[PDB]
RNA sequence: UCUGGGUCGGGGUUUCGUACGUAGCAGAGCAGCUCCCUCGCUGCGAUCUAUUGAAAGUCAGCCCUCGACACAAGGGUUUGU
RNA sequence: AGAUCUUGGUGGUAGUAGCAAAUAUUCAAACGAGAACUUUGAAGGCCGAAGUGGAGAAGGGUUCCAUGUGAACAGCAGUUGA
């Protein structure tokens, strides 16, 4: 329904900010079930929440 | 095991965006 | 109307037909293809035509 | 619109027997097809149509 | 049907078209339109256009 | 029949010509979805999400001149609905636009 | 309607100026290999040459199609001496 | 009946001026009776470390967190909110 909680807390234990915290689109009722940390890592833990990776910046030109 | 309707369905879950993104890695469920 | 202006004989030698869609430069089909010759399309275009 | 070339036969003139470019302006016009005749009268109020 | 007259390009350069260029020195050149005069003005060299005329003679084209 | 699908390719260029350039490719889907109601009289037009990323591929300004579109009138009985049918619009990556026709693809 | 009008596509015109890739004993030169080569071969290398007046756009308010595609005798509101 | 009278209310103006400083949003889905504005995912952008970032002082005082509502406010809306 609203994912800004379980934004914050993903964001929270991943220590990564908004921008790489990626929730299923799929399983939002899942996801909304989450409303604590130990929610939020279980969670984690099972893929549906997943550490986005750094945005890619090469230094190849720069070399 | 993996057969040729669980492949071509599979393509799509691991899919999470366009070219360049990261795939998904997993998806389980555990009551 | 008798000015000289008026009752004045008017005999053509030339008259324009360039491309008005922009700055023209040839009159007919024939002159800008002798001018031109072939070009890539009309070499492809005989090659499919033997 | 396009331009002629032409010359000129006007005495007197510093372009006397010369080569002139004159704009023109080109009006297709297609045969009229005459479908009817109106008939009018004349009346101290102006022309009515009869 | 005036006289005909080449311009920068080498294109013929019909009656009421483009533009003649008289120099100080007692040169006279016309131009087909604004394009071969602003190449002709920058001291572009006409062998080195791939479109010229002149380039075209000069690699033996066609 | 009513549950057809077809290939055809738009001329955006021809479409987007005159519009300010923070305005083009927004222009862009929504003449997308004009055409789709155009050609197959459905008020219901979705937009597929890589069709608009093809779109919005070379920035909001730089819309791309030719694209190749699939059409896929389908039925949207799976609920009380208005309109009993909706298009599909889906994008169709092509090498390139020479000699590419209307034409109707089977299932 | 002897159909129509569209959308693509084609051609015409026009603009810019010769695309990528390939090939070159072209190329300032440089770096490796010598049973080799007897003067060679293998890279790096801007640029040039041929493909290539090429490539691309071209009405959206450019011209002509009779190529393909689908749609068009449908909707609604009023109007009487 | 007045005193540019006092207090309270109501007009025309008028559905008018206007809601234009700081480049920009688009697609799909979910909830919901209701989606331009909520949320998620994708894309394109911007702030570009002297930041639209991360933390404090003064000052505010519960605005903090969670849950619920859609009476009033957030000069449009809102399923959102200081
Ligand atoms: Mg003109
Ligand atoms: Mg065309
Ligand atoms: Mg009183
Ligand atoms: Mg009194
Ligand atoms: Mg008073
Ligand atoms: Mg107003
Ligand atoms: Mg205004
Ligand atoms: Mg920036
Ligand atoms: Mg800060
Ligand atoms: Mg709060
Ligand atoms: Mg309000």
């Amino acid at each position: 329904s609203m994912l800004r909680l379980q934004k914050r807390l993903a964001s929270s234990v991943l220590r990564c900010g908004k921008k790489k915290v990626w929730l299923d689109p799929n399983e939002t009722n899942e996801i909304a079930n989450a409303n604590s940390r130990q929610q939020i890592r279980k969670l984690i833990k099972d893929g549906l929440i997943i550490r986005k990776p750094v945005t890619v910046h090469s230094r190849a030109r720069c070399r | 095991i993996m057969n040729q309707e669980k492949l071509a369905k599979l393509q799509a879950q691991v899919r999470i965006g366009g070219k360049g993104t990261a795939r998904r890695k997993k998806k389980v469920v555990h009551r | 109307q008798t000015k000289r202006r008026a009752l004045e004989k008017i005999d053509l030698k030339f008259i324009d037909t360039t491309s008005k869609f922009g700055h023209g430069r040839f009159q007919t089909m024939e002159e800008k293809k002798a001018f031109m010759g072939p070009l890539k399309k009309d070499r492809i275009a005989k090659e499919e035509g033997a | 619109m396009t331009h002629i070339v032409r010359e000129v036969d006007r005495p007197g003139s510093k372009v006397n027997k010369k080569e002139v470019v004159e704009a023109v302006t080109i009006v297709e016009t297609p045969p009229m097809v005459v479908v009817g005749i109106v008939g009018y009268v004349e009346t101290p109020r102006g022309l009515r149509t009869f | 049907m005036k006289v005909e007259l080449c311009s920068f390009s080498g294109y013929k350069i019909y009656p009421g078209h483009g533009r003649r260029y008289a120099r100080t020195d007692g040169k006279v050149f016309q131009f087909l339109n604004a394009k071969c005069e602003s190449a002709f003005l920058s001291k572009r060299n006409p062998r080195q256009i791939n479109w010229t005329v002149l380039y075209r003679r000069k690699h033996k084209k066609g | 029949n009513e549950v057809v699908t077809r290939e055809y390719t738009i001329n955006i260029h021809k479409r987007i010509h005159g519009v300010g350039f923070k305005k083009r490719a927004p222009r862009a889907l929504k003449e997308i979805r004009k055409f789709a109601m155009k050609e197959m009289g459905t008020p219901d037009v979705r937009i597929d999400t890589r069709l608009n990323k093809a779109v919005w591929a070379k920035g909001i300004r730089n819309v791309p001149y030719r694209i190749r579109v699939r059409l896929s009138r389908k039925r949207n009985e799976d609920e009380d609905s208005p309109n009993k049918l909706y298009t599909l619009v889906t994008y169709v990556p092509v090498t390139t636009f020479k000699n590419l026709q209307t034409v109707n693809v089977d299932e």
